[PDB]
C-alpha cells in the first residue's frame, strides 16, 4: 500500500484535510492507508472511514445510472456503435472495484476484530450497503448470490442491533434504512420495505423520551429518512 | 430512487 | 498515451459521454487522447477539450484554496506538524501537471497548426489561463516568468482578436475577461482590469446591433461577466 | 476573487 509510509495519526489528519477540500478520492486512499495499519478504529475514524467511500462511490453510480439511461434509449433508434456500452462497462469496472475494495477491507481484518456492538452493526452495515451497490449494476449468474451476501449482512447487523442496541440507536436506524431500501429497490420486497420502515420509525418514536436534546437531533434526522421513503412508496 | 443513510453515524 | 488504440470519433463521443456523466477526469483523458491523434479540433472538439480540463483543474483550484487558508491559519497558533503543508504541496503538484499537460498540449502542437483567428486565439487564451493557474499557487524564484508567460499568451491572442474579430465575439470577449481577471488578481494591476473590462463591455454593446438573437444571447453572457466584475472591482 | 469566462465558447 503507497500509505505504508505515512504515520497512521498524519493519515487520519488528512483525511480530514481531504474532507474540508472535498477531495474524496484523496480521503478514502488516507483512510485506507489508516486501516492498513492494522489496529482498530474509533467511532470518527470508522465515519471518515464511510464518508470517504461513500462520496467516491456515489460519483460512479450517479455516472452508472446516466450512462445506463443512455445505453437503454440507444436500445429502444439509431445505432451508434459499442462506445455507450463500453464507457458503461469502465465505469461499472470501476464501481466494482471500489465497492470490492471496501469489502476487502471488512473482510481483511476489520469485521472479525469488531466485538462491541457499535463498530460491529456499523462495519455489517457497511458490508451491506456495497453489496447493495454492486447488485445496482448486477445481471449475470451471480447477481442472486450478491443480493445473498448484502441481505446476510444486514441481517446479521440487525440481530445484533436489536439485542445490544436502543430503538433510537443512530447506527440501528440507518441500518434499518438501509436494509429497507434493499428490500424495495434491490429484493423486489417493496412490502417487506415498507413494514421494516414503519416498526423502525414507530420504535424509534416511543424510545425518544429517552434522550438528550443532541441525541433526539441525531435520531430524529434518520427517522425523517424513513417517513421521506415511506411517502415515496405509498 | 429511495433516501439511504448519511455516511457518518453517532 | 493510453487513448492510442481508441479511433478518435469514440474518443470525442465518450468525451460528451463523460461530461453528461460529470465524469471530467475522464473526459479529459478522452480529450487528451483526440488531440494526441494529431488532427486540428473543431470547434465543438475545442470546446469539450475546455470543458474538460477547466473542470478538473476547477476542483483542484477549490481544493488548494480550502488548503492554502488553513496553512495561513496555522501559521498566525498550535503547532500541528507537516500534515497541512504536506497535503496542500500534493494537491499544488497534482495542479501543476494537469496544467504543464494542458500547456503541452497546446506546444505540441495545437497552437502551432492553429491558422485562422478562431483556433488560434482560443488556444492561445487557454495558454494564458493554464499560466495564469500556475501563477496562483507560484512562490519562487519562477513566479515572475510564469507570470509573463500568461501575459504574453494573452497580449498575442487580444492582438490578434483585435484585428480579426468583431467586439462581440464570444472568444474575444472571454479573452478579454480572462485577461482582465489577470490583470486584478495576478498583475497587481487593478486599474488596467477595470479599464480592460469598461472597454471590452463599451466596445461590445455597441456591436451588439450587427447580432441575430442567439449570437446577442452568446455575447450578452460574457458581457455581464465583465459587469459582475467591475462590480466587485469599484 | 473574480469571475473569469466560462470553458465553452461559441
Ligand atoms: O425532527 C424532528 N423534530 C425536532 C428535531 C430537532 C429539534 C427540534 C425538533 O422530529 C422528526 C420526527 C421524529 C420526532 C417527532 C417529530 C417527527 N416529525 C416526522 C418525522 C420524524
Ligand atoms: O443579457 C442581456 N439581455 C438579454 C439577453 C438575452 C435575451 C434578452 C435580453 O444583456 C446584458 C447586458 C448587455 C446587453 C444590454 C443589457 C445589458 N445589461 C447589463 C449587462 C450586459
Ligand atoms: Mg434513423
Ligand atoms: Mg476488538
Ligand atoms: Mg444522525
Ligand atoms: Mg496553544
Ligand atoms: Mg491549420
Ligand atoms: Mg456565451
Amino acid at each position: 500500500g503507497a500509505m505504508g509510509s505515512m504515520e497512521r495519526a498524519s493519515l487520519i489528519q488528512k483525511a480530514k484535510l481531504a474532507e474540508q477540500a472535498e477531495r474524496y478520492e484523496d480521503m478514502a486512499a488516507f483512510m485506507k492507508g489508516a486501516v492498513e495499519k492494522g489496529e482498530e478504529l474509533s467511532c470518527e475514524e470508522r465515519n471518515l472511514l464511510s464518508v470517504a467511500y461513500k462520496n467516491v462511490v456515489g460519483g460512479q453510480r450517479a455516472a452508472w445510472r446516466v450512462l445506463s439511461s443512455i445505453e437503454q434509449k440507444s436500445n429502444e433508434s439509431e445505432e451508434k456503435g459499442p462506445e455507450v456500452r463500453e464507457y458503461r462497462e469502465k465505469v461499472e469496472t470501476e464501481l466494482q472495484g471500489v465497492c470490492d475494495t471496501v469489502l476487502g477491507l471488512l473482510d481483511s481484518h476489520l469485521i472479525k476484530e469488531a466485538g462491541d456492538a457499535e463498530s460491529r452493526v456499523f462495519y455489517l452495515k457497511m458490508k451491506g450497503d456495497y453489496y447493495r451497490y454492486l447488485a445496482e449494476v448486477a445481471t449475470g449468474d451471480d447477481k442472486k448470490r450478491i443480493i445473498d451476501s448484502a441481505r446476510s449482512a444486514y441481517q446479521e447487523a440487525m440481530d445484533i442491533s436489536k439485542k445490544e442496541m436502543p430503538p433510537t440507536n443512530p447506527i440501528r436506524l440507518g441500518l434499518a434504512l438501509n436494509f429497507s431500501v434493499f428490500h424495495y429497490e434491490i429484493a423486489n420486497s417493496p412490502e417487506e420495505a415498507i413494514s421494516l420502515a414503519k416498526t423502525t420509525f414507530d420504535e424509534a418514536m416511543a424510545d425518544l423520551h429517552t434522550l438528550s436534546e443532541d441525541s433526539y437531533k441525531d435520531s430524529t434526522l434518520i427517522m425523517q429518512l424513513l417517513r421521506d421513503n415511506l411517502t415515496l412508496w405509498t | 430512487r429511495s433516501h439511504s443513510s448519511p455516511a457518518s453515524l453517532q
